[PDB]
């Protein structure tokens, strides 16, 4: 109920020397049984990769990364959800190393790049002229309501 | 915060308890070592 | 609204405090595993929304320092690998601790 | 990762990348961005013809 | 001028104070972005005509 | 995974990185408690500028 | 304003550990049954008892 | 829901969730008063009319 | 049970508990001083408004 | 609201030795039994004697 192979060998650059040394140095059979899976992994490129109990090697995976013109129009919808839209142009694809393309990194998370301490400065300011708007429109209103008290 | 870290100085007051009796009774002919288990949780147990 | 961005920070903020209590508290707990929570944004509508919407828990599964007791009932499952454990409703759960009698 | 051993985000957004083909699998570089699903299976079973 | 000029600019700072908020309750929100609101001048005759 | 005998698994709580963290938290409770202060006091000074 | 009514949340509090042999609480979904001095049968989510 | 026994629950309650609702509560009744004193100047011109 | 001779038992106060204790109800007596001074404020505003 | 009740817990002693002839106290549930200038009966587990 099953298949089998058959193979051809051959034994480049070896070399015969009329004095004394001996022995193999090479390692080529490109067969292997199905093996068994524990691992995978993800590196700096975006890809994914696993390997198994026949010591060999399996991939399938590769992430994205795209160019975009005015980066503001991709906006978050909720859950950093970028809204990728004409008025950001669009996603010109390339995957990370592509020449005009960064580095990735996995195992690792990229900080919220707010910091608290600026924010409570621009508060501030924001607060204080807030302050000053709030005074204007009372100033205003007492204005106007002179007018009417006038008669 | 509070609750868990309380909790906790009562179990370790506990186990502080059970080692201090150990070292005590290291010279009890006959005394067996004693010992404490502890146990609080995976996802949470709290039903929101 | 800013004062809502404000206001679900503060509150999310509580319960990340309350994850790191709970870390504390389970600092010895036999086989236990970190715990940690995951924020989102609230960004509805346009602009901001209303803050943060909070709905997600982290728990890491490397293995601590697996100690040596000497006990002949005392077991551990290096890497992972999990005890099967029953209850009176018939249930079925699973768990890393493997200290028994 | 979902149930289903899908990559996702925590809300389930489904990580959209190109995924490998044929045997050694091989990935797609021109291709629909899609889920990335890790195999529940083992590898080919590519018995010898070389050596 | 009259009172659109000072309720526009009252709304303005409270818009930047929005986002700047928002970036508070994101602060630990991994890969979030630091947001600021953009503002123009009501331009009607005077420079601030309505703020 | 292998089985270990007379041996148990620890907790893998780090307690350092725990109390960084929670120092942090400190940090990030503070800034939303006290945005949350300063917009409430110059929000009631507005309220009450009426 | 048009609003009337009543509401009280099932929601659960710390289960805290005192010892008492009549303490009792309800974890999760439930409430106590008792008579009252009437023979009313009375319900409450209180667990002192003596 | 199955039961403690020697352990009581705590109240579905938190100090930080009180004064929320003391804030919103805060700016209720600012907001209700400054609608009243609103058309309550407006009501005294009525009552200079009529 | 049975008695002892020459021996004496001491009470249950521990000092981790009750301390606590009157750090959590300390907070409960700031926070109902706190919404007595909000009631204050409120009779203080509807006061001062006629 | 309002409070109402005296509730005690009955774990047994923080034990202390002294060998003094007459201090007696009692492993295990149960208490004394005194009696006042006027007879009155009293319970006590205090175990100082004289």
């Amino acid at each position: 109920g099953a298949t089998a192979a058959t193979f051809s060998l051959s034994f480049l650059n070896s070399m015969q020397q009329n004095t004394g040394a001996n022995n193999i140095v090479a390692t080529n059979q490109n067969g292997y049984k199905p093996g068994d899976l524990v691992s995978y992994q993800i590196n700096n490129d975006g890809t994914v990769v696993g390997n198994y109990s026949n010591e060999q090697e399996q991939v399938l995976g590769q992430i994205v990364l795209a160019n975009f013109a005015n980066n503001e129009g991709l906006a978050s919808q909720g859950d950093n959800v970028w809204a990728a839209t004409q008025a950001s142009g669009v996603a010109l694809l390339g995957t990370a190393g592509s020449g005009n393309f960064g580095k990735l990194t996995n195992g690792a998370l990229e900080a919220s790049n707010v910091d608290l301490s600026k924010e409570l400065v621009n508060m501030i300011v924001a607060q204080r002229n807030y302050q000053s708007n709030a005074q204007t429109i009372k100033t205003q209103d007492q204005i106007l309501n002179t007018l009417v008290n006038l008669r | 915060l509070i609750n868990h870290a309380m909790s906790g100085l009562n179990a370790a007051q506990a186990a502080l308890n059970t080692v201090s009796n150990n070292i005590n009774n290291y010279n009890v002919a006959g005394y067996t070592r004693q010992t404490t288990i502890l146990a609080q949780a995976n996802s949470t147990l709290g039903a929101g | 609204m800013s004062f809502s961005q404000a206001v679900s920070g503060l509150n999310a903020a509580a319960t990340n405090l309350d994850v790191i209590g709970n870390n504390i508290a389970n600092s010895a707990t036999y086989g236990f595993k970190s715990g940690t929570a995951s924020f989102a944004d609230m960004f509805a509508g346009s602009k901001v929304g209303l803050g943060v919407k909070v709905a997600g828990i982290t728990q890491d599964f490397t293995d601590g320092t697996t100690t040596n007791t000497g006990r002949g009932l005392d077991v551990a499952i290096s890497q992972n690998g999990f005890f099967r454990l029953v209850d009176s409703n018939g249930s079925v759960f699973y768990s890393r601790n493997g200290q028994f009698k | 990762l979902d149930e289903n051993r899908n990559l996702v985000n925590m809300q389930g957004m489904q990580l959209t990348g190109y995924p490998a083909t044929g045997t050694p699998p091989t990935i797609q570089q021109g291709a629909n961005p899609a889920p990335i699903t890790i195999p529940n299976t083992l590898m080919a079973a590519k018995s010898t013809t070389t050596a």
